Formats: structure tokens, sequence, C-alpha cells
């Protein structure tokens, strides 16, 4: 299997998730 | 961590958070950072908590320069709460947006292959890339080439947002 959302990389799909999921790191 | 009552309602007006759910990241912010400024440093240390045998500078940098508004080498709240609703709760639409400022690095209003790539081999070092053939090998380089050709319709060597946002969506 592969990480779902690598199908996205250069689209910027990808960037924005796992930004978010830094993030969500930051906040718990 | 006591938020005073007219910033968190502006910070909730200008996000798609609940106030109840600004409060609660607020709360969760504080007790990560407890001066309200997240630093680069530990920015990466996140990344490198996520992916410990990659290396995450290139990314985290990157989306640190972008996190940070007004540039002062920290994120604030607001800062984080307004990146977070963006790229966990935007439209389609609002989050290529938020992802072009990303890879547009020199902000002169396009994407240029070597930006695309820049962001693309930041992502690769941070968690890997998918074992192929050595024939086929899953290198930064030929995906962009393929992904960048594609959205450039008019094929002058840059992306507009325009170009941008329509790339993985359907005609
Ligand atoms: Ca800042
Ligand atoms: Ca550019
Ligand atoms: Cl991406
Ligand atoms: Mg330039
Ligand atoms: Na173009």
């Amino acid at each position: 299997s592969v990480p779902r959302f690598i199908k996205y990389t250069g689209y910027g799909n990808a960037a924005g998730l796992l930004a978010a999921r830094g993030l969500m790191a930051g906040g718990r | 961590s006591k938020l005073k009552p007219e910033v968190v309602e502006e910070l909730t007006r200008k996000t798609y958070f609940t106030e109840k759910e600004v409060q609660q990241w607020y709360k969760g912010f504080i007790k990560d950072c407890p001066s309200g400024q997240l630093d680069a440093a530990g920015f990466q240390k996140i990344y490198k908590q996520f992916f410990p045998f990659g290396d995450p500078t290139k990314f985290a940098t990157f989306v640190f320069n972008v996190f940070d508004e007004n540039k002062d080498g920290r994120i604030e709240f607001s800062e984080f709460i307004q990146a977070l609703s963006v790229t966990s709760r935007g439209t389609l639409d609002e989050k290529l947006r938020w992802a072009f400022k990303l890879y547009d690095l020199d902000n002169d209003g396009y994407i240029t292959r070597n930006e695309m790539l820049d962001i693309v081999d930041a992502i690769y070092q941070m968690v890997g890339n998918t074992v192929e053939l050595p024939e086929e090998e899953n290198t930064p380089e030929k995906r962009v080439d393929r992904i960048f050709a594609m959205m450039d319709k008019n094929a002058d060597g840059k992306l507009t947002l325009q170009e941008f946002q329509e790339g993985s969506k359907a005609d």
C-alpha cells in the first residue's frame, strides 16, 4: 500500500494535508 | 490560558471553527507552547516526531514561512488557527489557493517548474518515496515533469492560480 494522499503530491493537496496534521499535533 | 472574549469572537468569525473549538485549540496550543509563540525549531520538531528517519527541514521551513503571516519568526495563535482553518476546513479552491501561496516561493504570482520540484522534493525528503524498479523510479523530477506539463495549458513555463486550481478538477 501507499499513503492515500501522496497521489496528490504536486497538486497542492498533499502539502495542505501535511501542514494541517502538523498544526494539529502542535495543538494536542 | 485565557483568551480575551473579543479575540475569541474575532477569530471565530474569521475561521470555520466554533467559539468552543477556537478556545479548545487555544488551550492545546498554549499547553504545547506556553508563551503563545511557536518558533521554527518547535515546528520542525513536530514533523521530526512524525517522520524520525526522513529529513523534514525543507518542508517545515517552507510551511512555517507561509504560516508566519507577519514574518516575525514566530507563529502566534491568530496565525495558528487561521492556518489550520484553511488547510483543514477550506473548500477545495481555498485549500488550493493556500497551496499556491506555498508553491509560489518567490511570490511572483506564478509557479515555475523549479518551485514545484522544491516542494515535491521537500515532501519526499520528509515522508519518503514509493519503492519501484530502478527502471520506473519514483523521482520528484519525472513526477513534476508530468503534472506541470499537464497543468501548463498554454505551455509558457509558468502556472497561474487558475491553471493550478484546475489540476485535479474534473470537467
Ligand atoms: Ca508571526
Ligand atoms: Ca513563483
Ligand atoms: Cl502537494
Ligand atoms: Mg523569480
Ligand atoms: Na501557463
